[PDB]
């Protein structure tokens, strides 16, 4: 008598909700989240979040490259961590453990 | 009755339009920046605008900043920058 009830959101509809949510904020930065989406170069709005962090745009503007390159080292470093790392989702698991 | 109701009173941006930005101006091998806004161009000039609504104003040096030449900024053009003096 004891039964798993299917969640009501598929997984393929849950990352077509973080696509739609990582395209807005690729492709707007903060407007789509509070209104319209307003379309803006993505150095631009980098420049924006330092900015925010109080770091004028010339210090972003002059080491772009320098930006990119660490940004794209910083998310292939998460990806092999991610992918090493012997219990990095430990939460979900456990959640799902304790559920079984 | 047993809760509390919250009237948020915002502000929402509409009524959007077209426009071509550059993330500096070069003008006599300097590059200036917007101190508060961004450079935007109706198409043929060149202004400089607040943020969350359309105010088109002439780029001067007291709206902007130098910070070295225009050999780094990729995307840099070439514009007049008003001087008050
Ligand atoms: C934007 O301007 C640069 C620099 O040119 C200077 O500013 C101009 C407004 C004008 O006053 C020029 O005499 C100044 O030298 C341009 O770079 C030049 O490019 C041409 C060929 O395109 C080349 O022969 C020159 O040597 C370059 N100038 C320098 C100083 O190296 C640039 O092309 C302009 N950009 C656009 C899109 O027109
Ligand atoms: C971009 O905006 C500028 C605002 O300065 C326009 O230029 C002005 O146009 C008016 C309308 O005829 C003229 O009276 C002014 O003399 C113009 N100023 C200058 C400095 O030429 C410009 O026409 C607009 N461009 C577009 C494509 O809309
Ligand atoms: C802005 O530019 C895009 C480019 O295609 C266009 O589809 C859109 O309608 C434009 N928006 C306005 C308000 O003119």
């Amino acid at each position: 008598g004891l039964t798993v009830l299917p969640p009501l959101l598929t997984d393929e509809m849950i990352a077509q909700y973080t696509s739609a949510l990582l395209a807005g904020t690729i492709t707007s930065g903060w407007t789509f989240g509070a209104g319209p989406a307003l379309q803006i170069p993505f150095p631009m709005q980098m420049a924006y979040r330092f900015n925010g962090i109080g770091v004028t745009q010339n210090v972003l503007y002059e080491n772009q490259k320098l930006i990119a390159n660490q940004f794209n080292s910083a998310i292939g470093k998460i990806q092999d961590s991610l992918s090493s790392t012997p219990s990095a989702l430990g939460k979900l698991q456990d959640v799902v453990n304790h559920n079984a | 009755p047993h809760g509390v109701v919250f009237l948020h009173v915002t502000y929402v941006p509409a009524q959007e339009k077209n426009f071509t930005t550059a993330p500096a101006i070069c003008h006599d091998g300097k590059a200036h920046f917007p101190r508060e806004g961004v450079f935007v161009s109706n198409g043929t000039h060149w202004f400089v605008t607040q943020r969350n609504f359309y105010e088109p104003q002439i780029i001067t040096t007291d709206n902007t900043f130098v910070s070295g030449n225009c050999d780094v900024v990729i995307g840099i053009v070439n514009n007049t920058v008003y001087d008050p003096l």
